[PDB]
């Protein structure tokens, strides 16, 4: 259900990770 | 007389309290009154007889305002510039829920508030959150985007596209 979100918080926060 | 008036929250008084003093100067180079009423815990603005340009007590208007919403002062002032604008997003109303409002207003800083700072890197602007509101302040576009992110943020819609988006397009602008 709100799996989503919870992969999109990881998925964020690893492609912020991955630019800086 | 133009004049405008503005409802601050009991935590911010002390800190008003000890920077008005610089308030008033900053505001007394454009010969624009202001009080600070602790009785009815709010602070005002207006024009006198000696003000050279009454159109910028719309931006007097706009500091006390981000000063009631906890935005540093330093900061906040930099709004009586002509270039900077500023924008005050209400994110209260868009959640019946308590406790879901939260979770969604934690995703829009994120985690050590990191996405915010993304935010703030992307649409060139500062951005502050704090209760129920959103204060931003930059040029219009970037203004804007912020407005967006953060109204679609706060209707479930996950930030990251917005983000990877600008991202993209900060990307071509090279």
């Amino acid at each position: 259900p709100e799996a989503e979100n919870l992969q999109n918080d990881l998925e964020l926060q690893q492609f912020l990770r991955e630019s800086h | 007389e133009s004049s405008f008036m503005t409802l601050f929250p009991k935590y911010r008084e002390s800190y008003l309290k000890t920077i008005w003093n610089d308030v008033t100067r900053a505001l007394d180079k454009h010969n624009i009154a202001c009080v600070l009423d602790l009785v009815e815990g709010s602070m005002t603005v207006k024009t006198t007889r000696k003000t050279y340009d009454p159109a910028i007590i719309l931006k007097a208007r706009d500091l006390i305002k981000l000063l009631a919403r906890s935005v540093p002062f330093p900061q906040a002032v930099k709004i009586l510039q002509d270039d900077m604008a500023c924008d005050v997003i209400k994110i209260g109303n868009f959640v019946t829920n308590k406790e879901r409002f939260v979770k969604r207003r934690q995703r829009l800083v994120g985690p050590n508030g990191n996405t915010l700072k993304a935010l703030e890197l992307l649409t060139k602007c500062y951005i502050l959150v704090q209760g129920n509101t959103v204060s931003a302040m930059g040029p219009f576009k970037g203004l804007k985007e912020v407005r967006r992110v953060v109204e679609d943020c706060m209707k479930n819609i996950h930030p990251i596209y917005h983000i990877k988006e600008l991202m993209i397009k900060r990307e071509l602008a090279k």
